[PDB]
């Protein structure tokens, strides 16, 4: 089991299309927010005590039942068939405001196009206001009130923050961000224009170029200077920080955004072309790989952030505290910026990241895709055309607010409201009902014959006692204690509470919604009512 | 306060070249952007080019691109500009208008004396 | 090499008269909210100084009297309380790009 050489083939050959934005791009961000560290073991504890098992639940459900993410529930439960609106709604959220890192990104790597780097360049060649080029070249202490090159470019061309006063007041739209994401639509739109994908060519020359990519960029962030600083304060267990700090909340959506439960995604990849192959030991080991994956991006973005401290000469986790989405561009920006190649780099790693956003939200809307096809068989399944296309200029006029110049006041509100109570309540209400509502011992039964190995012990108490019970807890620290979010210079009013709160309900009361329209339907005493839609109907 | 200075003046020698030192002092010199513009004497004003101490970017107007150069030294913080085949409507004076901090975009009245050439 | 030519050729002097100078900038628009645009005065016989920035704010050690306006396209001036110690010119430089190139320039007398 070590040095056997079967694991180490089987890793090599998972490492390179097994790495998403929830783990470069949500992880390190979530770590870096709420102090490095100290965030490590509550994300591991969290992810081997309830990210595990209800990925291999989900991975189960799909394989065995042969349902889409709404009509398995038809087998399950005919009460709690809401919650398949609910994942329609979350991946609509999603995909409104997780395409805007795309289109970002997409504009950074066209701006890269220039031999000269406009990281660099602040010195008024469109306009920068207060910031210092040169970090050692000069010799000159860093004075108050002082922002690097690369986040003046990311504050003032990507994200117009200097437009809108605040979340109050949004200013107009920005046509080169517009076209950007009009691209991106238009690219997301020929790519599902048939919806099947399981023995592609293009998934190897897209996972060709992060194998070699991350350990250029680790071994440059290795051989930078003051890196020591970050490696030490990104494996401080800072047992202080764990206690009763409630950071459990954002562990969690971490690991529900980057292993793939609680955004109905699991069940789509898992309703078609398999069964009976290699059960218990593939979603193990996805686990793994995306975990080994997440550990590396934060170990490449802290070993940038120690050269960004020591070269300030100030604390490693003040450098980017009041930062939202900006600590990862920033970071990448100064990391290219210190090489000989620098912009074949540059283009070369947005280039790739463009690539992995699109094959990320490849899965968003395939679960939505197919969600009405085992829905509406008769009325959707014939167009393919009327319903893509629908669902695109919705997305496009839904993923509208989060364009204007007030980006970042609309991302950081959506990035904690819309999947942190959201996505964990629909884990939870998934975890209850297949555990209450259809039998431990029943699953059980079915998942031994149709693999023919029952489930470990440890598993079977998980889905009784360990999810449910931690995943209450997480929503009632959540709920009796309000975050508080606070951007570059700016303080969230206290009507932004009610926005998230509002925001993160309305993406959850279908389910009682739909819970009371299904008693309204059937006749009969309300016992009669609940024993006869208990009971799953004839298949 | 930010002091700046010019050279004295000059003769102008048909083909020849010649040389015009500013000096910045009291301020930020290789972070802000130094500007040259000519003052034709009675007629109007014209561009010339601009150049950032640091050999960072060096950008002309379009009629002087090979008439006249630029040169930087964050050295002794001066701004050097080498002419080149001097005509005779080419008698005028030249400033250093020192560009704004950024966003703004203006000079802030560090305008000097001019070096005329006749 | 965006070109910047302003409307009015001269004026006449007049205690506490309106008198507003246009820039025909046809070819440009607002880049980021900041209009890039600058206005100066050159007294005969000494540098020119700096007047008014961004067409809204107030320069540097100039007195009330001068105040600027517009936004996009066209711009004025408002030197409504103007004395004789005013019989300077004015230009209009733009600096969108890398286009900087001042104006033509007015003049006033009585
Ligand atoms: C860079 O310097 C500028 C001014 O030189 C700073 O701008 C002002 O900041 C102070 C507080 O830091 C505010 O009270 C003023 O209202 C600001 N001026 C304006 C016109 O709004 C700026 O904060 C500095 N730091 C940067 C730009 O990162
Ligand atoms: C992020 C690290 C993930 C490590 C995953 C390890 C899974 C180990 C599962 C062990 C299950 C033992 C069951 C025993 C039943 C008697
Ligand atoms: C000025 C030329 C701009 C060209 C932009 C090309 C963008 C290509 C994006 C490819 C995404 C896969
Ligand atoms: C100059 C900033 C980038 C502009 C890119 C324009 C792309 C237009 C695509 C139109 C697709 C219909
Ligand atoms: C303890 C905080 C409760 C906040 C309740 C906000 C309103 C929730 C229902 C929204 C229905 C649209
Ligand atoms: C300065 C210490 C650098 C440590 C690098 C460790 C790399 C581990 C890759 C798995
Ligand atoms: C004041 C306008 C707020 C809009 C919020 C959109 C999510
Ligand atoms: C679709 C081809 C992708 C190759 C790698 C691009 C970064
Ligand atoms: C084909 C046009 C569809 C428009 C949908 C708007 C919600
Ligand atoms: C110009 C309108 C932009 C979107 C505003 C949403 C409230
Ligand atoms: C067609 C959708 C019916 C259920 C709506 C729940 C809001
Ligand atoms: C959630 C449903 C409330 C009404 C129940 C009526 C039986
Ligand atoms: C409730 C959404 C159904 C698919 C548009």
């Amino acid at each position: 089991r070590e040095t056997w050489g079967k694991k180490v083939d089987f890793l090599l050959s998972v490492i390179g299309y097994a790495v998403d934005l929830g783990n470069v791009w949500r992880f390190p961000y979530i770590c870096y927010q709420n102090g490095g560290g100290a965030f490590l073991l509550p994300y591991t504890i969290m992810a081997i005590f309830g990210g595990i098992p209800l990925f291999y639940m989900e991975l189960a459900l799909g394989q065995y039942h042969r349902n889409g993410c709404i009509s398995i529930w038809r087998k399950i439960c005919p009460i709690f068939k809401g919650i398949g609106y609910a994942i329609c709604i979350i991946a609509f959220y999603i995909a409104s405001y997780y395409n805007t890192i795309m289109a970002w990104a997409l504009y950074y790597l066209i701006s890269s196009f220039t031999d000269q780097l406009p990281w660099t360049s602040c010195k008024n060649s469109w306009n920068t206001g207060n910031c210092t080029n040169y970090f050692s070249e000069d010799n000159i202490t860093w004075t108050l009130h002082s922002t690097s090159p690369a986040e003046e470019f990311y504050t003032r061309h990507v994200l117009q923050i200097h437009r809108s006063k605040g979340l109050q007041d949004l200013g107009g739209i920005s046509w080169q961000l517009a076209l950007c994401i009009m691209l991106i639509f238009t690219v997301i739109y020929f790519s599902i224009w048939k919806g099947v994908k399981t023995s592609g060519k293009v998934v190897w020359v897209t996972a060709t170029f992060p194998y070699i990519i991350l350990s250029v960029l680790l071994v440059r962030g290795a051989t930078l200077p003051g890196a020591w600083r970050g490696v030490l304060f990104y494996l401080k267990p800072n047992w202080q920080k764990l206690l009763e700090t409630g950071v459990w909340i954002d562990a969690a959506a971490q690991i529900f955004f980057s292993l793939g439960p609680g955004f109905g995604v699991l069940l789509a990849f898992a309703s078609y072309n398999k069964f009976n192959n290699n059960c218990y030991q593939d979603a193990l080991v996805t686990s793994v790989v995306n975990c080994m994956t997440s550990f590396v991006s934060g170990f490449v973005i802290f070993t940038v952030l120690g050269y960004m401290a020591e070269m300030r000469n100030e604390d490693v986790s003040e450098v980017a505290k009041d930062a939202g989405p900006s600590l990862l561009f920033i970071t990448y920006a100064e990391a290219i910026a210190n090489m000989p190649a620098s912009t074949f780099f540059a283009i070369i790693f947005f280039l790739m990241l463009i690539t992995l956003g699109l094959d990320s939200t490849f899965a968003g809307l395939e679960g939505v895709i197919t969600a009405v096809l085992d829905e509406f068989p008769h009325v959707w399944a014939k167009r393919r055309e009327r319903f893509v296309l629908a669902v695109v200029i919705t997305c496009f006029f839904g993923s509208l607010v989060t364009l204007t110049f007030g980006g970042a006041y609309v991302v950081k509100l959506l990035e904690e409201y819309a999947t942190g109570p959201a996505v964990l309540t629909v884990a939870l209400i998934e975890a209850v009902a297949v555990s209450w509502f259809y039998g431990i011992t029943q699953f059980c039964r079915d998942v031994k014959e149709m693999l023919g190995f029952s489930p470990g012990w440890f598993w079977r108490i998980c889905w009784v006692a360990i999810s449910p019970l931690f995943l209450l807890f997480i929503i009632c620290s959540f709920l009796m204690s309000p975050p508080q979010l606070r951007l570059f210079q700016y303080n969230y009013p206290y009507w932004s509470i009610i926005l998230g709160y509002c925001i993160g309900t309305s993406s959850f009361i279908c389910i009682p919604t739909y819970i009371a329209y299904r008693l309204i339907i059937t006749p009969g005493t309300f016992k009669e009512r609940i024993i006869k839609s208990i009971t799953p109907e004839t298949p | 306060q930010v002091q700046l200075q010019q050279s004295g003046p000059e003769l102008v020698k048909l083909g020849a070249s010649v040389r015009i030192s500013c000096k910045a002092s009291g301020y930020r010199f290789s972070y802000s952007w130094m500007n040259w513009v000519k003052q034709r004497p009675g007629k109007g004003l014209e561009w010339i080019g601009r150049i950032y101490p640091g050999d960072g970017d060096t950008k002309y107007s379009g009629k002087f691109k090979g008439k006249a150069t630029l040169t930087a030294d964050k050295s002794s913080s001066t701004v050097y500009m080498q002419l080149s085949s001097l005509t005779s409507e080419d008698s005028a004076v030249y400033f250093c208008a020192r560009s704004a901090y950024g966003s703004e975009g203006f000079a802030m009245d560090y305008w000097g004396q001019g070096t005329s050439v006749t | 090499d965006i070109v910047l030519t302003q409307s009015p050729a001269s004026l006449a002097v007049s205690l506490g008269q309106r008198a507003t100078i246009s820039c025909r900038a046809s070819e440009s628009v607002d880049n980021y909210g900041i209009s890039f645009l600058n206005w100066f005065q050159q007294k005969p016989g000494q540098p020119p100084k700096l007047l008014i920035y961004a067409a809204s704010n107030q320069g540097s050690g100039v007195p009330a009297r001068f105040s600027g306006s517009g936004s996009g396209t066209y711009f004025s001036l408002n030197i409504h309380p103007m004395e004789e110690d005013d019989t300077a010119v004015y230009f209009c430089q733009q600096t969108k790009g890398v286009s900087w190139t001042f104006g033509g320039g007015t003049k006033v007398e009585i």
